[PDB]
């Protein structure tokens, strides 16, 4: 089974000490990270179970990716402020716990939840707002991924896209608050070297056009499988092989964007689990 | 709201009673809110679509309908000097034509909620009941009774957007008599940035739309084997096709 | 009912036919003899007509609360009509 809750939080102790060899100046800071870190998943694991949504499931791999996470932005980022950790710490918080959330009762939850871990385990009123809108963490605008100005960031998507308007296809949108939050969201996950989002969007949020422009800022291939109704595995498989090959043989950098419709049969997913 | 304001950024627009753009908006969204909270039942699974394309719709036809407006204004302009350069016993009567100038002013104050209504008839109603439709257009008159918007009290959708000369066209080509069928024809010809999506169980339907546009009329089935091919030999030559 | 809303349309649109029968007649026979007159007692029939649309505006105020007195009623015979086309839809 699962271990202690007690056990977790030494192992992150030296998963956090491994990690601020990279910043010694709060290296006496590792251990309240870890207790906080462990107290997030123990709440977000008791406060969103599967009763409320199927997805809730949080495990310690939550907490591994929490830490790891926090490492890339810090083996990546300008020389870090007390203040900066616990933002950077706290993105990572809101990137594996949050945006699988549903809805707002629940969202809002977990703010005054991530409230109350820093309150009760690093005591600063240094800290700012909180809320994943408020921080902002890219490296679009700095070579070194930083917290970044609202301001800066809304003009700088606002001349790329125009930009990605004009050199891919032409469609014409009005770039809003969530939007960059968004486009944050699957730029790390399209960084990380196993780099898979699903984007639970209904209709016309805009999820697709968004996932092409991301991509094409990170300079990926952007395929999307033509499938129709007399499509068979066949074709599907045919897709697949080239965008694999490619991504070794030619070093091509692909990005597949695969929608619900594409799936046909139990097969097709099968593959796509396989992948 | 953010999406809303920035495609009404274009401002045919002039001053009432109360902000006029910030009005509209606020009603929009709050019919889109009365819209699924009424109709649709399941859980949160359907979210904003109509909103885009409703409105969408209203600056198509604000922009109609202003430039209508302004028209026949500059229609009784016209004659204005023109009977006046003649000035017996009849034409001073024409002269004090005012009450139709008089009347222009209040005309001009219901063309924005008068188009509020008109396209979200075009864009929420399509799919809607007798009952259904008349119901949610009571929830939109009273929310346009909330905010500092006129509307036209004796409204018609039909007589509103549908030309006698077209009314006429339908009929002709077999459209069945009810207000409901004429609304749902004017639904689909009237606006077209989308693709109509015609349900009939009678395909009394799809002899409507053939009698209109006649010999390019090509008609297809997604079931059919050349489908792939004669879809593409209808797009590069210009047919009309029903699916 | 029915020519209540038909002769609105129509009799403005035959307003909009006269305007422009006005207008063609005026500046072709301005250096002609006085053929506008034979359009102006076309337009003395016009003051029926302008008119006519004020007489039928009057008696609307008085037709459509009339005709919303009377859907109550068959309101009350049509909701239960329907109950009975749904039941014998249902055999």
């Amino acid at each position: 089974g699962y271990p202690s809750g007690k056990s977790l939080s030494q192992i992150y102790e030296i998963y956090y000490k491994a990690i601020f060899k990279l910043v010694p100046e709060f290296r006496s800071y590792t251990e309240p990270f870890a207790r906080a870190s462990v107290h997030l998943y123990n709440e977000c694991k008791a406060r969103y179970s599967t009763g409320l949504q199927s997805h809730y499931l949080f495990s310690p791999r939550e907490l591994t990716r929490l830490v790891r996470g926090v490492y890339t932005a810090i083996n990546t980022g300008p020389r870090q402020t007390l203040r900066s950790l616990i933002r950077l710490w706290a993105y990572e918080a809101w990137r594996i716990f949050a945006d699988r959330l549903v809805g707002v009762k629940e969202k809002n939850s977990f703010e005054q939840l991530l409230y109350e871990t820093v309150d009760k385990y690093l005591p600063n009123q240094d800290l700012g707002n909180i809320s994943s809108t408020s921080l902002l963490f890219s490296g679009l605008l700095s070579l070194d991924f930083k917290e970044v100005n609202k301001t800066d960031l809304v003009n700088f998507i606002e001349e790329r896209f125009k930009t990605f308007c004009d050199e891919e296809l032409e469609v014409p949108m009005v770039i809003h608050e969530s939007m960059v939050d968004h486009i944050l969201r699957i730029d790390r996950a399209l960084k990380q070297v196993q780099g898979h989002m699903m984007l639970i969007g209904a209709s016309r949020t805009g999820k697709t056009i968004l996932t092409r422009f991301v991509a094409w800022l990170n300079g990926l291939k952007i395929v999307q499988p033509k499938i129709h109704r007399h499509s068979n595995l066949s074709d599907f498989d045919m897709i697949l092989k080239k965008a694999i090959s490619d991504c070794s043989l030619k070093e091509s950098r692909t990005c597949l964007i695969i929608d619900e419709s594409n799936i046909l049969e139990t097969a097709f997913l099968e593959r796509m689990n396989t992948l | 709201s953010q999406v809303a304001n920035n495609m009404v950024d274009v401002i045919p627009m002039e001053f009432t009673d109360f902000t006029i753009r910030d009005a509209v908006v606020n009603i929009l969204i709050h019919f889109d809110r009365n819209f699924y909270q009424k109709m649709k039942v399941g859980v949160n699974p359907r979210s904003p679509g109509y909103f885009i394309d409703g409105l969408r719709a209203l600056v198509k036809l604000v922009t109609a309908k202003y430039q209508d407006l302004q028209e026949n204004q500059r229609f009784v302009n016209v004659g204005l000097e023109k009977l006046n350069e003649s000035v017996k016993s009849l034409t001073f009567e024409k002269e004090r034509w005012l009450n139709t100038t008089k009347q222009f002013s209040k005309t001009s104050q219901e063309l924005i909620g008068n188009c509020i209504i008109s396209s979200i008839y075009e864009t929420y109603f399509g799919h809607l009941n007798e009952r259904e439709r008349a119901d949610m257009l009571v929830i939109l008159k009273r929310l346009l009774g909330k905010f500092a918007v006129k509307y036209d009290v004796n409204y018609r959708f039909i007589d509103y957007l549908v030309t006698l000369d077209e009314k006429m066209k339908w009929l002709e080509c077999g459209l069945d008599k009810n207000d409901y069928f004429l609304e749902n024809m004017s639904i689909v010809m009237n606006s077209q940035d989308a693709v109509p999506f015609l349900l009939d169980p009678s395909s009394h339907m799809i002899t409507v739309i053939s009698n209109y546009y006649g010999n390019k009329t090509v008609l297809l089935s997604f079931l059919e084997e050349g489908f792939v091919k004669r879809l593409e030999n209808a797009i590069r030559f210009g047919s009309v096709v029903i699916i | 009912r029915e020519d209540l809303i038909k002769l609105n349309t129509e009799y403005k649109l035959k307003l909009k036919n006269l305007e422009k029968r006005l207008l063609e007649e005026l500046n072709n026979s301005q250096g002609n003899m006085l053929e506008n007159d034979e359009l102006m007692v076309t337009l003395n029939n016009l003051k029926k007509e302008a008119m006519n649309i004020e007489k039928k505006l009057s008696e609307s105020e008085e037709f459509f609360p009339q005709f919303d007195n009377l859907v109550e009623e068959y309101s009350i015979i049509g909701k239960h009509s329907v109950k009975i086309f749904s039941m014998l839809e249902k055999f």
